[PDB]
């Protein structure tokens, strides 16, 4: 064993052809997939990934495990970039889009060893998908709480899941409250709002859901108030900085007469000081600049008990302002003047307070005019668990933004897989030929999710996998009696149940893209028959 | 195990490599196939310089690491072993075949299916030749001597020896007649001492009807030559394997000497004991002594006074040829002498050599003994050492002609008759075996073409002529004008190759192919 | 701060079992090409520097070194196959591996290995009986005594470098399994000899016995080199003056005693020497030397000899001319000697070869092999041992099965059909082994090029739908009755194969922790 030599065709690098490379690819994808096949399902578990300094992170987000795990090799990166696509597209389904991909190559490859051209296998998988995508719309349905359910089942393989009921609720709640219309209709749920925060202390359950937003800052000078308004407040969402001006980059102050020295000088303080006044003089009780504040132009807010926060997160102010109806003041101008325009640009908020959280202490803008908004704040044992709590609070809360934007769900629990399996499997004879083996493989291959969903329970999973297999195989006999697919796995107990009833819901939009995608990879790799690796520099 | 330092090859490349490697070994020796051929200076890693048109010898000397070449090394060798003349050619044909085989492969043919194709087309040619060949033994006696020679000659035209090819040929013809019998048809080459020394030119290479050996003739005073001793039946000579020294045990010794008594008897024991031998040989009535092991100062002197020229120390094969040459018996002890076990040779002289202080000796016989000694001479080592192997080549073609009086006319024509016949059967083949047969015959064409290339004739040209002519008339023998002369027709021209060999050759190549092709997997490791 | 093994690797887990499988697969896929009539061949240049080329799967798997515990069993079961049978070596591994391959799905899905082990266990039992059940015993059932050994040594000699010169070698092969007593077939008698050069078929079948030419002494060249009915003296020891070995001390105080003891030495030899002459022999052989003087003597009185004959040779010499080794020269009686039909000293391939050809009373032949390279002669000798050994085990068991995938394909049938009646875990496992057998037909087609998929699938119909000997028409690529086509192999192969192959397969499926020690 071991490929080598060259003889003719002098090439500045490595080059494997046929069997040799074609297997290498399959091995590659295989390994990168197998690392995260033990994180699949509720019975699946997280892992710790230590660096060189010794620090680490524990996480089940397949996409971050494959990101965090240094992968060197095309077909390896491919499935790490494909695991990426998911987390970037829908937001959950990563761990699974890879396990599928690997399974398609691994399998398809076997067919080639049997002497079956790659293309004939490719078209075969292509048709198995056409039929499979269509059929996927024959298990799904319109939203008919499906929400607190979607948000829950998406926390099974996660840390946040021991307290499913709690967060499953806080998730939908928080998201919903932020909805908007983008432009011309839409009604999209902010694919990123709800500033999430975390602080070590108290229970996992004691995670608060602010009734507004959580801007993470103090209050400039400790001299100003730490809590303002009980009834109504005017919030100044700025952007321009209130510090001592410096004039044009090319504006030399050339003095010819010692007179002008002192004058123009102290003027500098006032120029950006007037700007301060024209803002306090608007009813501004709360100021949120983005580009920081002077300590001089701060005392002005202090002397006036105006909660004024320095250099804020501009990604928050943009949302702190849509939430108090205010205006992100780029620079007081309008036509040709200068003012933050009394309450014209200001925002209406119920109350601005600086709540503490042991060690930390941040500001809260809870209750507002047009806010609707929310923001969650995790509390855990330490950063190690906390990063992950959120990590999967997101991989969960994302499943919701898509169930919403796309009113359509399918029963997970490895049901979808089983169904497609037996359907495509029987459908496989509708073309016979060599091509049969293709679709057949495709279908058969899908049973990876149900098998591995269960094997992650130690017990002889050949049980469920067999039952669930049979069921659908039967159900599609008058698919008539009382047709009952939607039968998934209940690993916690070890039996086949109706997941739609049980509460195991997953958005169609996931398993529809998770599938169309994973094959798009498998094919571009199925075509690989020679890998020329140039020598670097 | 040992995963590293271990490479693998398989078809895409592999086959190209091998095929090319063959081809390349070939490209070197192709310029040595022909009576217009050229030799190749090979140098031993120690520093030994050789120069030789001999196929086998060349490819043996090329210290080479390519596995496929290593195979062609033996291919030329094995043939040298079985015949003695193929060498230079067997490889050519083999390579051509491979290139051919390969060519087909890139058109979708199975390597192993080409193999069977070639083996088949081959067997056919072997036959189309086995039928067209001619016979010599069964035709005449004076003409057998001639034909047998007209082969030895043709067999030498591609050698430095060529210069004096008349003599070297008639020498090889003789050397074999004299040690093999028409019935047994067996030439044992132990009965032919191929000894060579330097001096003169290659022309002064004669044949000795006895043997040579190097000896100063025991005692200096001794005569230089040896007459047939007045009216006798030639010369008689002692052939003993017992040392002219006081006999000793072969188990122990310790001849305990109690007193002057016994030491007095030993005294006179060794003394006259030397007379006990010197007398013994005189009694058998001999002229000269040829003892396997040396003699003592005393015993030597006596051999002098008693006119008994002596030969101290003579090797196994040595003493033995002196027997078979002179018709004598190898006598153990001394008392086992006798006028009837002596050697009836015809003369003995101490041969001089330029000014070389060596100066060996010789034993003649006049009448064709059952031992010949081709004594080769040359202006310089290499000329000799080549001329000896050149002589050998012919001597072998003379042996093959008694073991199979069948002859085929070479000049390339012999290979054209196959290419012609084999190609005919191709059209009938059709399908896959059609490509094989075409190939086999096509590779063959390279043999004559190469001759044309070396003699300065347009290859495609001489081939079309050789093919047309050997068809428009009869699937006979029309060869290449390798040297010029009137025209083709190896017959007139007297170009002849023993059939028996030609078959072997056109087999050894196809078979070797048949092996290489079946190789689709390779695994080489290094020298840990 | 303490330890428990001193830095010495050792893996465990479920992956451990999977590693081992795949490991074996490698060593397996390696030989897959050397299968079938149109099978590829290998060229191994071991770290030794000795270059070899062959197909005896055993010989390949022996040159691969291989150190992986698991994958190293495939090397063992391949060796045994070249023992208890002599052929099929290539295949025992293809299957052995293939099963381990089909065990992956279960082992992965999360099934006990003890269950897969059981499943395969029955599968073999059933499959083994099925072969015994088809083992067409014959004798004159339109088969003849020679046409069985021929028809079987032939098909088995196929797919080897020795193929297109088949007829020549099968007629040669059978003739040499018969050369020895059919009551006790001992290979050690068919002693083979290799001669540098010549056509890979210009090989010679000596009727009596042939051996080297150890004749290393002066005075030869005399002694006829050919006799018709000579009186062979299969002597065992010495024939030198001073003796080749052993001694004592001779102490004498008398000058005469010295010359006395000398004359004694001589006479001591000569006597023993004439003692041989007295036996009235023409050929005097000895596993010990025959000194210059000795060989010189016989040379004088036209008696031929040879000293230091190969030990394993004199034994074949006896069995040829029917002599009988003798250690001393004294009690040499005449039923001790031997005589052939013809003796000659050849010059085959530029090497003199003493050979006692023609011996209608022999129980041991010898055969010289030829070739254009020390690799081909070598491959013949191994391509021929695989045949001779199959002819031999076809006398002792006139039970034969038609391979070419048929036997293999059929044993699948009954096994796959059986699994229907079982249902469940054992169903899939036993049904797997059934499919796993398809590797031989499968691979056999890919190697040659035939449509592996269609030819296989087309075979499954017809074979299961009747024709219990349908395999593959090597000729017109298509299925066919290999029994009718005469593709016979003793059942003794397949039965040993599936027994011994599975052994490996469960031996591996049984290991969960491999602890390699370092040092
Ligand atoms: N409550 C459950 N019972 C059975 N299966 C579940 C349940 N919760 C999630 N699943 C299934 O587990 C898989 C998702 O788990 P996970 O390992 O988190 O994949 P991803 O990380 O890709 O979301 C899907 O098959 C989903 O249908
Ligand atoms: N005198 C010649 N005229 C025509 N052909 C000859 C002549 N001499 C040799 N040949 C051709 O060349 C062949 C011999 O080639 P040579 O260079 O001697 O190498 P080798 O004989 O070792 O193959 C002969 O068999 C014949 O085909
Ligand atoms: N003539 C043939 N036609 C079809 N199959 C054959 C033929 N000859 C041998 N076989 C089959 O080829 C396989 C033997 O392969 P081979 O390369 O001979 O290795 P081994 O015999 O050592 O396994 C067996 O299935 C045997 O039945
Ligand atoms: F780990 Be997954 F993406 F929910
Ligand atoms: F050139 Be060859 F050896 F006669
Ligand atoms: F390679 Be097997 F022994 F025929
Ligand atoms: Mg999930
Ligand atoms: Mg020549
Ligand atoms: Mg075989």
């Amino acid at each position: 064993f071991n490929n080598s030599r060259s003889d003719t065709l002098f090439l500045g690098g490595e080059k494997i052809s046929g069997d040799d490379i074609r297997n290498q690819n399959v091995l590659a994808t295989m390994a990168v997939a197998n690392v995260v096949k033990s994180s699949l399902g509720p019975v699946g578990l997280d892992k710790m990934l230590v660096d060189d300094i010794g620090d680490f992170t524990v996480t089940n987000d397949g996409a971050t495990i494959l990101s965090l795990l240094d992968v060197q090799h095309p077909a390896g990166k491919i499935l790490v970039e494909l695991a990426q696509q998911q987390d970037r597209e829908i937001g959950d389904g990563t761990t699974s889009v890879v396990i599928i991909a690997s399974e398609l190559l691994k399998r398809a490859n076997e067919l080639v060893k049997n002497k079956i051209h790659p293309t004939t296998i490719i078209t075969g998988f292509r048709v198995a998908l056409r039929e499979a995508i269509r059929f996927i719309n024959e298990v799904l349905s319109t939203s008919v709480e499906t929400l607190i359910n979607i948000a829950k089942t998406s926390m099974s393989s996660k840390i946040i899941g021991a307290d499913s009921d709690f967060f499953s609720n806080m998730v939908v709640d928080a998201l919903l409250a932020v909805k908007t219309q983008n432009s011309k209709g839409e009604i999209k749920y902010p694919v990123k709002a709800v500033n999430v925060l975390k602080a070590h202390g108290k229970s996992a359950t004691e995670s608060l859901l602010v009734p507004g937003y959580a801007l993470n800052c103090t209050v400039a000078s400790q001299a100003m108030p730490k809590r303002i308004a009980g009834g109504n407040v005017k919030i100044a969402c700025l952007d321009l900085n209130l510090q001592k001006a410096r004039m044009a980059m090319g504006v030399q102050i050339n003095i010819d007469d010692p007179e002008q020295l002192e004058q123009i000088r102290k003027r500098e303080a006032g120029i950006v000081l007037e700007r301060v006044k024209k803002i306090i003089d608007a009813g501004a009780q709360v100021v949120l600049t983005t580009k920081g504040i002077d300590d001089l132009c701060l005392k002005e807010f202090v002397e006036a008990k105006i909660m004024g926060v320095r250099r804020c997160k501009k990604e928050d102010l943009r949302r702190i302002a849509r939430a108090t109806g205010a205006t992100l003041v780029s620079s007081m101008s309008n036509l040709e003047g200068e003012e933050t325009f009394e309450s014209s640009y200001l925002g209406l908020c119920d109350e601005v307070v600086q709540a503490k959280f042991s060690d930390d202490e941040c500001i809260l803008i809870k209750g507002t005019s047009k806010h609707s908004s929310s923001s969650i704040i995790l509390r855990g044992a330490n950063d190690y668990s906390l990063d992950e709590m959120e990590r999967s609070l997101h991989d969960s809360l994302s499943v919701v933004k898509r169930t919403l934007e796309s009113g359509n769900v399918v029963p997970g629990g490895g049901c979808v897989e089983a169904a497609l399996n037996i359907y495509l499997d029987n459908f496989a004879t509708t073309v016979g030929s060599r091509e049969q083996l293709a679709i057949a493989e495709f279908a058969a291959a899908l049973l990876i999710i149900p098998k591995t969903l269960a094997v992650n329970a130690a017990k002889d999973s050949s049980e469920l996998v067999a039952k669930l297999r049979s069921y659908h195989a039967a159900s599609q006999m008058a698919k008539k009696r009382r047709s009952y697919r939607n039968y998934g796995l209940d690993l916690i107990r070890g039996k086949i149940v109706d997941e739609i009833h049980a509460g195991v819901l997953e958005p169609t939009i996931s398993k529809v893209k998770s599938l169309k995608s994973a094959l798009e990879a498998c094919v571009a790799i199925l075509r690989i028959d020679t890998m020329i690796t140039v020598d670097p520099e | 195990k040992d995963q590293g330092n271990k490479k693998r090859q398989h078809g895409l490349e592999a086959k190209k490599s091998h095929i090319l490697a063959a081809r390349s070994v070939a490209s070197i020796i192709k310029t040595s196939l022909g009576p217009r051929g050229l030799d190749k200076i090979l140098i031993s890693p120690d520093g030994e310089i050789t120069i030789t048109n001999d196929g086998a010898t060349i490819l043996s000397q090329m210290e080479l690491d390519n596995e496929i070449a290593k195979l062609l090394v033996q291919l030329s060798k094995s043939q040298d072993d079985e015949i003695g003349d193929g060498t230079t050619g067997v490889v050519v044909l083999a390579s051509a075949l491979l290139d051919q085989a390969l060519e087909l492969i890139q058109k979708g043919i199975h390597p192993i299916k080409i193999a069977n194709g070639f083996d088949e087309a081959a067997k056919l040619a072997i036959s189309k030749l086995e039928e067209t060949c001619d016979d010599i033994s069964a035709s005449n006696d004076e003409l057998f001597r001639d034909f047998l020679l007209r082969a030895a000659k043709t067999s030498l035209g591609s050698k430095i020896v060529s210069k004096d090819h008349d003599r070297f040929a008639e020498m090889a013809v003789e050397a074999v007649i004299n040690v093999m019998d028409k019935d047994r048809k067996d030439v044992d080459f132990d009965l032919i001492k191929m000894q060579g020394r330097v001096g003169g030119s290659i022309s002064d290479s004669k044949l000795i009807n006895g043997v040579i050996l190097d000896k100063d003739f025991s005692h200096p005073q001794m005569p230089k030559c040896v007459l047939p001793k007045e009216g006798s039946d030639g010369v008689k000579l002692a052939i003993l394997t017992c040392p002219f020294e006081p006999p000793k045990p072969k188990t122990k010794h310790k001849l305990d000497i109690s007193s002057v008594e016994e030491y007095q008897k030993l005294q006179t024991y060794e003394q006259d004991k030397f007379k006990e031998m010197i007398d013994d040989v005189k009694k058998a009535g001999a002229d000269v002594v040829i003892c396997q092991w040396g003699f003592d100062d005393e015993a030597n002197h006596l051999l002098l006074q008693n006119d008994l020229p002596a030969v101290r120390w003579v090797g196994g094969q040595e003493l033995e040829h002196i027997a078979i040459s002179t018709n004598g018996r190898i006598v153990p002890r001394f008392q086992d002498l006798s006028k009837d076990k002596l050697g009836t040779c015809s003369r003995i002289y101490e041969q001089e050599f330029g000014t070389t202080k060596d100066r060996m000796l010789i034993i003649e016989q006049s009448k064709e003994t059952k031992t010949v000694t081709c004594f080769v001479r040359g202006s310089n080592k290499m000329i000799v050492d080549e001329a000896e192997r050149a002589l050998h080549d012919s001597l072998c073609v003379v042996r093959n002609l008694v073991k199979d009086s069948r002859v085929v006319y070479g000049g390339g024509a012999a290979e054209v008759t196959m290419s012609l016949a084999v190609s005919e059967e191709a059209d009938k083949q059709r399908g896959i075996d059609q490509y094989a047969f075409r190939g086999f015959a096509q590779a063959l064409d390279t043999i004559p073409m190469t001759l044309a290339e070396n003699s300065g004739l347009d290859p495609i040209g001489t081939l079309s002529t050789l093919k047309s002519k050997q068809l428009k008339e009869k699937i006979s023998n029309i060869g290449v004008d390798c040297l010029g002369y009137g025209s083709n027709d190896m017959k007139e021209l007297f170009v002849v190759d023993p059939f028996i060999g030609k078959k072997q050759q056109i087999l050894l190549a196809t078979q070797l192919c048949r092996m290489i092709l079946k190789i689709d997997n390779v695994i080489i490791s290094g020298k840990d | 701060i303490v330890v428990l093994k001193e830095g010495t690797d050792a893996s465990q887990g479920k992956g451990q079992i999977i590693s081992n499988i795949n490991a074996c697969v490698a060593v397996q896929e390696a030989l897959k090409p050397t299968l079938g009539p149109l099978g590829s061949d290998i060229l191994i240049v071991t770290s030794n520097q000795k270059t070899t080329i062959s197909n005896d799967g055993a010989t390949i798997l022996k040159l691969l070194d291989v150190v992986h515990p698991a994958a190293k069993t495939l090397v063992d079961i391949s060796r045994a196959q070249d023992a208890e049978v002599g052929d099929g070596t290539t295949s025992v591994t293809i299957l052995a591996g293939e099963l381990m391959k089909e065990a992956k799905p279960f082992l992965e899905e999360g099934i006990s290995s003890h269950l897969i082990m059981k499943g395969y266990r029955k599968a073999v039992s059933l499959a083994v009986e099925k072969i015994n059940e088809l083992a067409v015993d014959i004798t004159s059932e339109k088969s003849s005594g020679r046409e069985l050994l021929e028809r079987c040594a032939r098909t088995a000699m196929s797919s080897k470098l020795i193929h297109n010169n088949a007829d020549f070698f099968v007629k040669m092969c059978v003739d040499a399994v018969l050369s020895l007593d059919r009551n006790d077939l001992d290979d050690k008698l068919i002693g083979i000899k290799k001669i540098p050069g010549g056509a890979m078929e210009e090989s010679l079948f000596i009727n009596g016995v042939a051996f080297k030419k150890t004749f290393s002494y002066a005075g030869f060249e005399q002694q006829p080199k050919k006799f018709n009915n000579p009186k062979i003296l299969s002597l065992n020891v010495e024939l030198e003056l001073k003796a080749e070995k052993d001694n004592a001390e001779v102490r004498v105080e008398h000058v005469e005693d010295y010359q006395a003891i000398v004359d004694a030495e001589w006479q001591l030899i000569f006597e023993k020497l004439r003692q041989v002459e007295e036996t009235g022999a023409n050929i005097v052989l000895s596993k010990l030397p025959i000194g210059d003087l000795a060989t010189q003597f016989f040379a004088d009185r036209n008696i031929f000899c040879a000293g230091r004959v190969s030990a394993d040779d004199m034994n074949r010499v006896i069995q040829a001319v029917g002599g009988s080794i003798q250690s001393t020269t004294s009690d040499i009686k005449p039923e001790h000697l031997g005589t052939c039909a013809l003796f000659e000293e050849m010059q085959i391939g530029s090497e003199r070869y003493n050979l006692f050809q023609g011996c209608p009373q022999a129980k041991t032949c010898t055969l010289l092999l030829r070739g254009g390279a020390e690799q081909v002669i070598a491959e013949v000798e191994r391509s021929l041992h695989d045949a001779i050994m199959i002819v031999k085990r076809a006398l002792q068991n006139k039970l034969i099965v038609a391979g070419g995938g048929a036997t293999e394909m059929e044993v699948s049938k009954c096994l796959r059909d059986y699994s229907k009646t079982i249902a469940g875990k054992q169903q899939m496992i036993i049904n797997a082994f059934a499919k796993a057998l398809e590797v031989i037909p499968r691979q056999l087609c890919e190697n040659a090029g035939f449509d592996a998929i269609e030819i296989l699938n087309k075979l499954r119909l017809a074979h299961s739908k009747g024709e219990k000997w349908y395999g593959v028409v090597f000729e017109t690529e298509n299925i066919g009755d290999n029994f009718a086509k005469f593709v016979w192999e003793p059942a003794l192969v397949k039965i040993n194969a599936l027994n011994s192959a599975t052994e490996a397969t469960n031996l591996i499926l049984s290991v969960d922790e491999t602890i390699t020690n370092k040092g």
